[PDB]
């Protein structure tokens, strides 16, 4: 199965650069193009760029032909984006792309998860990881709710899952919420058989990529 | 460029429900994408008519020149997405702005659930209370934080969930926060919650020091 491995996120300063990478599998490298895709609630879905890894030639869009730099090792089947100047402009999603040949035409038929960039001048914020235990107060019908509260980091985003990602049922990720001081803050419930509560282990996965966080908080009566 | 609507397409299950994709100049396909809050864009949709693997026969493509269409027979609570359409006949390839699917379902009031601070939390000198709201419909809910049966005001934050692809509802968590010190200077912690399922507010609460 063809995979694109790309980082979670990256904060950048404004005036910096940053380069992200974008490890290819399951398909031969060099015998397709690698392209890259910006997304922003703003100006939505945008093409950047593409590679070709089979010997290194390149295509930009009009507008990101400055910004962006586009490499590929050939021999860690690893391609790489070079952003560089970054203004609040380059807060995006960016996205990996594989493409595919049909009727004459193409189409994106595999994308990477996307790399979050946020250009801020913000230090980083590694976020303390509370329990929300279950209680009686967090009782309804023979089922309990449970969760972590992601307290007090920066920049965006935290991924959160729920036994290394077998618990994915009545499981409730909220957005972030924004702070007076610039700060985020998240919670992640999910609500469990009752009756399983002392034979059952509940633990949230709390990742933060930019201040490498990585944090297994248990969560228990 | 292109050009999609409507920007939202509000249905139930299970309705027939089409969308718009409108190009500039004339090309020789559209492909559609499926995109869900928090992850990448699927193909959905290739070379106008052609679905992708795993895609429900429900769904169809149509169109040729310079319009083109997204068509599902029956509509099902897991569709509920925002939907792109796409060019590359000319270079560079767009994509269009997006139609937003929302899935209409009956009244289901929320289920609520309070936490206090965590031991931890309040031995860092921060005592955070959350309310929890869970799969109500419709999206509108309100709640509001009582201490010592006081509204509060100024000092809690709140987050909805987007809708659920299985049972169309949504969720919602409220942050009460407090300093360590002000938190144990009160004893009941409450959030009130009003929402259309309910014919009279719902309160959970609990007192702070008490086991």
């Amino acid at each position: 199965q063809v995979q694109l491995q790309q980082p979670g996120a990256e904060l950048v300063k404004p005036g910096a650069s940053v380069k992200m990478s974008c490890k290819a599998s399951g398909y031969t490298f060099t015998s397709y193009n690698m392209h890259w895709v910006k997304q922003t609630p703003g100006r939505g879905l945008e093409w950047i760029g593409a590679i070709y890894p089979g010997n290194g030639d390149t295509s930009y869009n009009q507008k990101f032909k400055g910004k962006a730099t586009l490499t590929a090792d050939k021999s860690s089947s690893t391609a790489y984006m070079q952003l560089s100047s970054l203004t609040s402009e380059d807060s995006a999603v960016y996205y990996c792309a594989r493409s595919t040949y049909y009727g004459g035409d193409w189409y994106f038929n595999v994308w990477g998860a996307g790399t979050t960039v946020t250009v801020s001048a913000a230090s980083t914020k590694g976020p303390s990881v509370f329990p929300l235990a279950p209680s009686s107060k967090s009782t309804s019908g023979g089922t309990a709710a449970l969760g972590c509260l992601v307290k007090d980091y920066f920049p965006e985003p935290v991924t959160v899952s729920w036994n290394s990602g077998a618990l994915t049922s009545g499981v409730h990720t909220f957005p972030a919420v924004l702070q007076s001081s610039g700060l985020y803050s998240l919670s992640s419930v999910v609500t469990v058989p009752s009756s399983s509560l002392g034979t059952q282990t509940y633990i949230c996965n709390v990742n933060h990529k930019p201040s490498n966080t990585k944090v297994d908080k248990k969560v228990e009566p | 460029v292109l050009s999609q609507s409507p920007a939202i397409l509000s249905a139930s299950p299970g309705e027939k429900v089409t969308m718009t994709c409108r190009a500039s100049s004339s090309v020789s396909y559209i492909h559609w994408f499926q995109q869900k809050p928090g992850s990448s864009p699927k193909p959905w949709i290739y070379a106008t008519s052609n679905l992708a693997s795993g895609v429900p026969v429900r769904f169809s493509g149509s169109g040729s020149g310079t319009s083109y269409s997204l068509t599902i027979s029956r509509v099902e609570a897991e569709d509920a997405a925002t939907y792109y359409c796409q060019q590359w006949t000319s270079n560079p390839p767009t994509f269009g702005g997006g139609t937003k699917l929302e899935i209409k379902r009956t009244v289901a009031a929320p289920s609520v659930f309070i936490f206090p601070p965590s031991d931890e939390q309040l031995k860092s000198g921060t005592a955070s209370v959350v309310c929890l709201l869970n799969n109500f419909y419709p999206r509108e809910a309100k709640v509001q934080w009582k201490v010592d049966n006081a509204l509060q005001s100024g000092n809690s934050q709140e987050s909805v969930t987007e809708q659920d692809s299985k049972d169309s509802t949504y969720s919602l968590s409220s942050t009460l926060t407090l300093s360590k010190a002000d938190y144990e200077k009160h004893k009941v912690y409450a959030c009130e919650v009003t929402h259309q399922g309910l014919s009279s507010p719902v309160t959970k609460s609990f007192n702070r020091g008490e086991c």
